[PDB]
């Protein structure tokens, strides 16, 4: 197409933070954040807020229906501003204290009030008009990002909640209904569909997803800055617009992921936007750069080269009918050693060698492969490869096997695909009663024992020695990311008693089991010495954290007037000509700011190890629900959230260890 | 991070109190000129009233 | 001047704090005419730089 | 190398044509830019002053042209013939250089070469150092300045520096049957003048103030000629000088004027611009975020009906299609003029000649008052009580004459009045918070024409709380009419915030008793 | 005072409206709505308001 | 300003460069091209389709192909040469001439003017005569194109020989009459119009670093009368042509790329080139030619693909008709609908069968050193498209290479650039392509990456650290030894027992004069580290098979400025961030400092320049902790513990303090 507009601001826009707003009522504008923390606003001349204060999140929408304005959103890691620009005064100016890392605007599910979703450390929110909590709820890791889609089709939006730890879950108004796991930290959410939302992530993947499966994905250099579904093509179904760390700006389609537009720029793409700036009545799409330009936008021979591969794969096909035996058949086998690491041996029946195998793994190895070298005089039939994962996640690799003689100058590509399953580490043995986890958790299942056994063997590295009886029995496995210990105790009864050591291993084994037998309810009595000890002691540091960084403010706010005063005074003293006090007043000038320093210092410290202590509490809570499924998840979370604004830590303790 | 404003300040400072110490020692220099200019003067008139 | 705290650099005139003309009512700055009732709270404009608050 | 002209001079294939400036106004040639390849198709030498628009016809041969050429005169392009009359021919290779240039032609002008340039001055005379063209650009500029005054060559005469001219178009491909020749000056003189008879017709100065572009696109088809005063106006004064019709309505002054021979977009200061028709009414203005420097539209399909190419005041293009908005992007420091640059024959293509140098191309019923209850009752009040009232009035009046009398001795007794034959006037400002304070008095003298020789000024302060360095001087001899102001440091000794009063006494040397005095409240103190 | 030192004189007047509908007719807050509406330089409601701190008052020195 | 139409023509196999021609026929031209099977052919293109004529049998791969003719008669005979032998045809499939020319391994470059044949070989040079040798010269370098000046329009036949070392031999006869200096490896060349210039004789050439030129051989002397040296159009000229398709009067440059790259070259300065269009093909053109093929009446440019797609670029509108709503779109979609889906057929039958039961390429790499940098470009072209490319060791829109770096190539791409920069020492790299081809093969490379770019002069006024080798030498295995020690020299030896090569370090200009007989070798230099290496490398094939005291002030004062320069650049990026700050506020009308004033304008050069500084400052502190060692192992000592002084000085950075620290210890 052509750029309906174009424009040039001077100011750089920050990559995440733009959105476009009727901040007149019936005047769209632009919001973009800034350098040195101040967001300007475009009205078609630019206007100046002074945010003072690194911006974190940006967006605009519709927060009280009563009136037709957009108000300007405003995230701060340590506070949360909506303003309306027209008339300027603070819908509300609300100080979160757990960050604001990605922030939307719209209604949830059974709430008849647009809120204000949050994300900061390990915890979400919400707020009204007024700013009033109306919805709070604790996740895994780091939320990036956040947006508004309707899975499940029943007419009110649940949240999509990308975590730092890779994973992208849903959430409704209180509970969780579906979890799938991607492969690096997100960064941008966008639903226009349905249930289908595109996504983007930090390797550079840019990806579409229906309710539980991925639509297409690409993955490029460049990783995306902001994804936005938009219908440039205007065929009635939205594309996934896309702007690239290097300028491109490509409209993809929701099928198959085929590039259909595409635009460049000069500079990174920091956000693209929908939003009527010429007053046609029909939505536009307006990308604006890193360097602050802004352009907006209105709504062939490779097939014959395929065909040539198919004819020279047909010619070499006919010249059959660096050479290898046709029956060549490359066999693999886990297994894991100690004395640290899951190794897979690749061999071949015969007296070819293996000359370089490239494995390709999305999360595991550091980058997206990890090609095994062999030097030309330690080519041998059998190649082993290590593996080390940094978590439990099930994953795939398609291993490539270059098959080949010694001195060949080409030779074939083996493919072959291989799960390291979701506990590939842990190397299970022999019970040891002196080192048995003094923690444990007890819950109830259905029946079956023989179908638990099974879910071992589905998602855990049995031996082939195994066998387990009907009877009660314990299994126990050294976990080898470190030396911990877990121990699993099937009861004649029933009941199930996970001993381990570590509350994470704890939830994820539950929910696994949970979601193999499709249970909706579970409720547990659980007990973990050492995490709560540790937990408790946090929750002590808190609000002394809390105090010293209040005398330590009051103290910088008494030295920066001090300061603004003596700056005065030196004017004054250079407008006379009075050099012995003006060099006075700069003297005492540059003390304070001495001074200042450490205390700025001193502050930024405290500060850090406050929100290290946050964290781990909102991450406590979190890791208390996530080991309960359905119901009593949201149940915890909120009696815990309660049993903290009291100051109650034991009925915190006493909530989280069987309630 | 203090993207080195610290170091701005102190090189700014520096200059401060430099540029303070020079309009010093002019403002010195001007005054042992205007007392060597009233002298100078005070010579004319009487050589102009001789 | 040296403390910044207004969000809005140039809000909408009548929305921000920073009748008889002066042919009539006298005056203290290029506006604000005389007020009754001097309270130790009136501002009553603002200057520019700290030299014309100064001098 | 800044330039002047721009204009499309078409037909021939895509022959655009660029008025350079050189050295003293110089075209080494009129450049043809040829857009889309920036070579020279055809030069254009032999011009010495900037020309800024040519003119065209559709029975022209399309290489003779018009180049109004800022400076001496007016050359007409005539094939390498500037042909007009009797005063705008002059000698357009630079008359006022080769006189006197022929000793600056070894090298280039710099100051090594012009040192040796010490006989050739003397070596040729071509004029006795005329004082018309001895020193134009290139020579010793302290040496021979000096033979300026005992030489002193007469001079001749011509018309005066032009910026726009009017022609005819009817009878133009032979370039000597025209009639009208209404040529715009910089001191608003549009001079017609005629060849038939070789004479003066009229002169259009009823402005008397310097128009920017004076003809709106060189005429109207109506001939309703539109010239744009420097004062906020523009005006309709037709042409061959018919009586105007002036619309004011601006709210400043014009900047950049070009016509589409229906409309007339003016700029403004106020950010906007404005099109006017042809009679004054104002057919649709159209606002833009800043200044505006230079205007045009394109070629009309419909009635006027493309693009309009206007840049800004702090380097931005601004593009528009008089409703919808296009473009904000920063390519021109300054520029000129903004033409075609069409070239295979396309729709359009747009040419940009910067400040820097460059040719950029680039795409993208009244308030009478009411009286209450309150003002009718007071009015009875008077009328039924009026003696009274009369008789405290005065009584108090002669009270009032009493005391002020009383106040006003006692004032000149303690000679207290900063205001008082003996002219004088003194009034003491104190500036600064902090210890030290900078106390000024601006003393006066008030008369026609007499000076003060004999006064000084003393101070009175409490030496325990204010350390005054001289708190006495003499003043310097106060001429009348000169506010002299004699500043001092005060300096408070106090460690709690004490003020007190400072007396000063303005008083003749012979005399004891004051000429007159002043007081100054010294604020607090805000010590350390 | 506080929405006044940020300047955001319409934050305050919503707020004072906010406490009149508390306490009905307290003349501390119609005078501070009439303190605002003088310093933004509309008399024809601060006149308004000060009238109706005289109809709570009738001896306020300000209005 | 001008626009071409990319019109697709007929596919042919991958072709190696200048092996499509144009038969002059006022209608449509015909197209003339080889593939690397023999398999040459010609077709028309009548009204879309390619109109086959005389589509031969597979031979030998078809190194060159030219038309000419023997008298001033419109020149038609085709003449290629694919294994060792020249064939002819005429304007239609009948093969007249067949010479064998028995040589011994191949033929890169041939030129027929009438009845005189000039081939060229890997290091030979022939010119026959109707099957009879006439000429025969053996130069020392590879030659890459041959051309012989109009005999018509002159008077003597003057071949010209493009070596790979930069020179253009004008040789007479048997005998180089004297030797033209150009910069770059020419590789292509041809006389600037139908005629061979106006003004008597011009020879036009084109080189490997991207450059042309108009070099007009006298009988004695070059005349240079232009170049167009490039800074952003880097990349190996592989064809050029003359034609005038502006339409202005005068023929314009039709010039290749090996990036895809199409460019015209106009004359609207009447004596000086101009760009006028450029256009990228995402692979390597390999010929260029003008005139018209589609569509008579509008001039067009035809353009040989590497893999053989014979495009071309006309000056014709393509939406012919347009309505309330082209069809030629909807034909070639059913076109391909069609032959895809038989052709899934046909080749699922036989992947069932191959399977049940249960392919060689080309890789055009070019392992280059790009002289404006320190950093080698490899290239790698495959006809398909490439899956994944290894690189193990001892404009690119592919993935990280994070892992011996595996490259994914996304989509269908059949180029792949990378960079490889390497130390002054270091000496020892294999590259797996794999294709998008059925059984999915692979294909290892091996390039060396050598312990300089060799030129033609040195300075010798410089301070020398001669070293001398001697001792039972066969002169053979000396230059084999300079061959796995030098970036640039060719593999045979060359006659006369004594040989004299002038290198040239990259990185700092510092000169490596290399002379060296059947015994004896002397190895000047002007940098201690580069002698050093030398010493070390060759004692090392051994083992297989002076100092002038103020070279280390030339080479210190020669480090300084890059150093200087990398500091003020870490200087000022330090504060570019903090004065932003302060930018967007108060406009800065008054206030900043004229010194930070002038970083605020160019932070954003000083910003990028700063991303790519880390690697030349550790490449700098490299380069002199090895100066520093091996200038104190000459003398016989072990220095090897006093480098972390060196470390801390160098973070200090007291040039005089620096020189004394290695004057002292």
């Amino acid at each position: 197409l052509q750029p309906v507009f174009t424009l040039k601001l001077r100011h750089k826009i920050s990559p995440r933070m733009v959105a476009v707003g009727r901040y007149d009522g019936t005047h769209p504008c632009l919001a973009a954040a800034t350098q040195a923390g101040k967001v300007f606003i475009h009205n078609p001349d630019v206007s100046l807020l002074n945010i003072n204060q690194t911006v974190s999140c940006l967006t605009a929408g519709v927060l009280n229906p009563e009136l037709g304005y957009d108000a300007l959103l405003v995230g701060t890691q340590t506070n949360l501003l909506a303003y309306d620009v027209y008339n300027n005064s603070d819908l509300f100016y609300r100080e979160v204290a757990d960050g604001a890392s990605a922030i939307v605007l719209g209604t949830l599910g059974d709430i008849t009030s647009p809120l204000a979703i949050i994300g900061g450390n390990c915890a979400l929110q919400g707020f009204n008009h007024e700013g009033n909590d109306l919805f709070w709820t604790v996740t895994g890791d780091n939320v990036h990002s956040l947006a508004l889609c309707d899975f499940d089709g029943d007419g009110k939006k649940e949240l999509l909640v990308g975590s730092e730890d890779f994973d992208i879950r849903v959430f409704k108004e209180d509970e969780i209904v579906a979890e799938m796991s991607e492969t690096e930290i997100i960064t941008s959410l966008c639903p226009m569909y349905g249930s289908r939302f595109g996504y983007a992530l930090s390797n550079g993947t840019v990806g579409v997803y229906d309710k539980t499966a991925r639509y297409w994905r690409i993955k490029s250099k460049n990783q995306a800055m902001s994804i936005h579904a938009f219908d440039l093509n205007s065929d009635g179904v939205c594309e996934l617009i896309t702007g690239w760390s290097n300028g491109k700006v490509d409209a993809r389609s929701d099928r198959t992921g085929e590039v259909i537009f595409k635009d460049n720029f000069s500079s990174a793409i920091a956000g693209v936007v929908e939003g009527d700036y010429r007053m046609e009545g029909c939505q536009q799409l307006i990308c604006c750069s890193v360097d602050g330009e802004i352009r907006g936008y209105l709504p062939i021979r490779e097939l014959s080269q395929k065909k040539q591969n198919l004819l020279l794969e047909l010619r070499n096909y006919e010249e059959n009918a660096g050479v290898i035996p046709a029956n060549t058949k490359h066999h693999t086998a886990l297994s894991v050693s100690l004395g640290a690491h899951a190794e897979l041996c690749i061999s071949t029946s015969n007296d070819t060698i293996i000359r370089a195998v490239l494995i390709f793994a999305e999360g595991v190895f550091a980058g997206e492969s990890h090609v095994v070298h062999p030097s030309v005089h330690h080519l041998s039939s059998s190649v082993r490869i290590p593996i080390t994962p940094p978590k439990d996640i099930p994953v795939d690799l398609h291993l490539k096997t270059f098959v080949g003689y010694r001195s060949s100058t080409q030779f074939h590509v083996f493919e072959l695909t291989r799960q390291l399953p979701r506990f590939s580490m842990y190397a299970l043995t022999s019970p040891d009663p002196a080192s048995e986890p003094l923690s444990y958790v007890n819950f109830i299942i259905a029946e079956r024992a023989q179908r638990v056994v099974m879910w071992l063997n589905q998602n855990f590295l049995l031996p082939e020695d195994t066998n387990i009886q009907n009877a009660p029995f314990q299994v126990c496995f050294t976990s080898l990311r470190n030396g911990g210990q877990l121990y699993i105790k099937i009861k004649l009864s029933g009941e199930i008693t996970v001993n381990t050591d570590d509350i994470d291993l704890a939830g994820d084994i539950i929910q696994s089991m949970a979601s193999f037998f499709a249970i909706e309810d579970l409720q547990v009595e659980a007990d973990f010495p050492v995490y709560f000890e540790e937990l408790r002691k946090v929750l002590v540091k808190v609000d002394e954290y809390h105090s010293v960084h209040q005398k330590l403010s009051a103290d910088m706010a008494d030295n920066s007037n001090l300061i603004r005063s003596l700056l005065v005074q030196a004017e004054d003293a250079r407008l006379m000509r009075d050099m012995k006090t003006m060099k006075n007043r700069y003297k005492e000038l540059y003390d304070l700011n001495k001074d200042l320093l450490n205390g700025y210092k001193i502050r930024c410290n405290n500060h850090t190890e406050l929100l290290g202590s946050l964290k781990a509490v909102n991450q406590a809570i979190q890791r208390a629900g996530h080991l309960r499924v359905g119901k009593p998840k949201n149940q915890v979370i909120t009696a815990c959230r309660d049993a903290i604004r009291s100051n109650n830590i034991n009925m915190l303790f006493r909530i989280m260890r069987v309630g | 991070p203090l993207q080195h404003l610290d170091t701005l300040l102190d090189g700014t400072y520096k200059q401060v109190i430099a540029l303070a110490d020079a309009v010093e020692e002019n403002q010195d220099n001007l005054f042992q000129s205007f007392t060597r200019l009233k002298s100078a003067t005070h010579l004319v008139i009487l050589l102009i009233g001789l | 001047i040296l403390d910044e705290n207004a969000i809005a650099q140039v809000p909408r005139p009548g929305t921000s704090l920073k009748g008889p003309s002066p042919a009539v009512r006298p005056v203290t700055q290029a506006g604000r005419p005389i007020t009754g009732f001097l309270r130790p709270s009136t501002q009553s404009g603002r200057p520019g730089t700290i030299e014309q608050a100064i001098k | 190398a800044c330039l002047a002209l721009a204009d499309f001079h078409g037909d021939g294939e895509y022959k655009l044509a660029m008025g350079d400036l050189g050295p003293d106004g110089r075209q080494p040639r009129l450049k043809v830019l040829k857009g889309h390849t920036l070579v020279s198709q055809k030069p254009l030498p032999d011009l010495p002053a900037a020309a800024v628009t040519f003119l065209m016809a559709s029975h022209e041969p399309r290489t003779p042209a018009l180049a109004i050429a800022s400076g001496p005169c007016v050359y007409v392009y005539k094939n390498l013939k500037p042909y007009f009359k009797f005063s705008l021919p002059s000698l357009p290779t630079n008359p006022l250089e080769q006189d006197l240039w022929n000793q600056a032609k070894e090298d280039q002008i710099d100051p090594l070469t012009l040192k040796e340039m010490l006989e050739g001055i003397r070596e040729k005379a071509e004029v006795p150092l005329s004082v018309q063209s001895l020193r134009f650009l290139p020579l010793e500029l302290s040496e021979m300045e000096a033979f300026v005054n005992q030489h002193k060559s007469k001079s001749i005469r011509r018309q005066t520096v032009i910026t726009t001219m009017t022609t005819l178009k009817k009878n133009l491909a032979d370039e000597d049957a025209v009639s009208c020749l209404v040529l715009g000056t910089e001191n608003k003189e549009l001079l017609v003048l005629d060849p038939e008879a070789f004479t003066i017709l009229a002169k259009m100065s009823l402005p008397s103030v310097p128009a920017f572009l004076e003809a709106s696109g060189q005429f109207d088809v109506e001939f309703r000629l539109a010239a744009a005063c420097r004062n906020g106006s523009i005006y309709i004064l037709r042409r061959d000088s018919k009586r105007p019709k002036y619309c004011i309505e601006l709210g400043a002054q014009p900047v950049g004027l070009v016509g589409v021979h229906k409309v007339l977009v003016v700029g403004s200061n106020q950010d906007s611009l404005h099109g006017f028709t042809y009679k004054g009414k104002r057919l649709w203005t159209v606002q833009m975020p800043a200044a505006i420097l230079a205007m045009n539209l394109l070629e009309q399909h419909s009635r006027g009906l493309q693009a309009v190419m206007a840049a800004l005041a702090n380097e931005e293009v601004r593009i528009y299609h008089d409703k919808v908005l296009l473009n904000v992007i920063r390519t021109p420091e300054a520029v000129t003029s903004l033409c075609f640059g069409r070239y295979g024959r396309e729709d359009n293509t747009l040419i940009m000649t910067t400040l820097g140098g460059g040719l950029i191309i680039k795409i993208l019923k009244l308030n009478v008052p009411r009286k209450t209850r309150l003002y009718v009752d007071q009015t009875l009040r008077e009328r039924e009580a009026g003696t009274a009232m009369h008789r405290t009035f005065q009584a108090d009046l002669y009270l009032l004459r009493l005391r002020a009398a009383r106040a006003y001795v006692q004032a000149l007794e303690s000679s207290l009045s900063p205001v008082s034959r003996e002219p004088l006037k003194l009034h003491a400002v104190v500036q600064g918070l902090g210890p030290t304070f900078k106390l000024t008095l601006h003393l006066q003298n008030t008369s026609t024409a007499r000076p003060i020789l004999g006064l000084v000024v003393c101070f009175l302060y409490n030496e325990v709380l204010y350390a005054l360095p001289r708190a006495f001087f003499k003043v310097p001899l106060l001429v009348p009419g000169l506010n002299y102001p004699l500043e001092t440091f005060v300096k408070s000794l106090s460690d709690k915030g004490i003020s007190d009063i400072i007396k000063v006494l303005v008083l003749r040397e012979g005399q004891s008793t004051p000429l007159l005095s002043a007081h100054i409240n010294m604020p607090m103190s805000e010590g350390l | 005072k506080v929405y006044i030192s940020l300047d955001q004189p319409l934050t305050a007047l919503n707020l004072f409206k906010q406490g009149l509908d508390k306490f009905p007719g307290e003349v501390t807050l119609l005078c501070g709505i009439a303190r605002i509406y003088e310093e933004m330089n509309n008399i024809s409601s601060a006149t308004e308001y000060y009238k109706e701190v005289l109809k709570q008052d009738n001896t306020h020195v300000e209005a | 300003d001008l626009n071409l139409n990319r019109a697709d023509y007929l596919q042919v196999g991958v072709t190696s460069q200048k092996t499509m021609k144009l038969l002059p026929a006022r209608a449509t031209q015909k197209v003339v091209v080889g593939d690397h099977d023999g398999i040459v052919m010609c077709f028309g293109m009548k009204k879309g389709e390619a109109v086959t004529v005389f589509k031969t049998l597979p031979g030998q791969k078809i190194a060159r192909l030219e038309l000419g003719g023997a008298l001033n008669t419109p020149q038609e005979k085709i003449f290629i040469a694919a294994g060792s032998e020249i064939r002819g045809f005429t304007k239609r499939g009948k093969q007249f001439l067949s010479f064998e020319t028995n040589l011994t391994e191949s033929i890169k470059a041939m030129h027929i003017s009438g009845s005189d044949l000039f081939l060229s070989a890997s290091y030979i040079y022939n010119h026959y005569c109707d099957c009879k040798d006439q000429h025969y010269y053996l130069s020392g370098d590879k030659i890459n194109d041959v051309i012989c000046l109009p005999v018509e329009r002159l008077l003597r036949e003057v071949p010209v020989l493009a070596c790979q070392d930069r020179v253009l031999r004008v040789l007479q006869g048997s005998d180089v009459t004297y030797e033209i200096e150009v910069p770059g490896p020419p590789t292509v060349l041809a006389l600037h119009n139908g005629n061979g210039g106006d003004s008597g004789e011009d020879l036009l050439f084109g080189t490997s670093d991207g450059k042309l030129g108009l070099i007009q051989i006298t009988t004695s002397k070059p005349i240079h009368k232009w170049e167009i040296r490039n800074e952003k159009k880097r990349g190996g000229i592989l064809c050029v042509d003359s034609f005038d398709i502006v339409g202005d009067g005068v023929k314009d440059l039709l010039v290749g790329r090996d990036d895809g790259m199409v460019e015209v070259y106009g004359f609207d300065n009447a004596n000086e080139p101009v760009l006028r269009f450029d256009h990228t093909l995402s692979e390597s053109v390999t010929s260029i030619q003008g005139g018209c093929v589609g569509k008579d009446g509008y001039d067009e440019i035809v353009v040989s693909t590497y893999s053989g797609w014979i495009t071309g670029l006309t000056t014709e509108p393509v939406h012919k008709e347009s309505g309330p709503g082209n069809q030629e779109m909807q034909n070639k979609i059913s076109s391909l609908r069609s032959e895809l889906e038989q052709l899934q057929y046909k080749v699922l039958q036989e992947r069932e069968k191959y399977q049940q039961s249960s392919p060689s390429f080309s890789v055009n790499d070019k392992f280059t050193l790009n002289k404006d940098d320190a950093s080698y470009s490899l290239i790698l072209e495959v006809q398909t498209a490439i899956d994944n490319v290894l690189i193990q060791s001892d404009k690119n829109s592919a993935v990280v290479s994070f892992s011996l770096a595996t490259y994914r190539c996304q989509a269908n791409t059949t180029r792949l650039e990378l960079k490889i920069r390497s130390i002054e020492g270091q000496y020892g790299l294999q590259a797996y392509v794999t294709p998008r081809i059925q059984p999915k093969t692979c294909q290892v490379r091996q390039y060396h990456i050598k312990p300089h770019q060799r030129t033609h002069f040195i300075d010798h006024d410089r301070p020398m650290n001669t070293l001398t080798l001697t001792g039972q030498f066969s002169f053979s295995e000396l230059h084999s030894w300079v061959v796995f020690c030098m970036p640039e020299v060719p593999e045979k030896p060359p006659a006369g027992e004594c040989v004299t090569f002038y290198f040239q370090n990259t990185f700092l200009d510092t000169q490596l004069e290399s002379t060296y007989r059947k015994g004896e070798g002397v190895f000047k230099s002007d940098n201690i580290s580069t002698i050093s290496i030398l010493k070390d490398v060759l004692s090392k094939e051994a083992t297989k098979r002076e100092i002038n005291e103020v070279s280390v002030k030339h080479t210190l004062k020669l480090i300084h400025p890059k150093l200087e320069y990398q500091l003020l650049l870490a200087k000022k990026v330090q504060l570019i961030d903090a004065l932003k700050e302060l930018q967007v506020h108060e406009g800065n009308t008054n206030f900043l400092i004229p010194e930070y004033r002038c970083i605020l304008e160019e932070a954003d050069h000083l910003q990028e320049e700063y991303k790519k500084q880390p690697a030349h400052l550790e490449r700098l502190y490299g380069m002199i902790t090895d100066l520093f060692i091996d200038k104190f192992k000459f003398k016989g000592t072990n220095v090897k513990t006093k480098v972390p002084l060196l470390l801390e000085i160098l973070d200090s950075y007291d040039q005089n303090a620096l020189i004394a620290f290695f004057d002292a210890a």
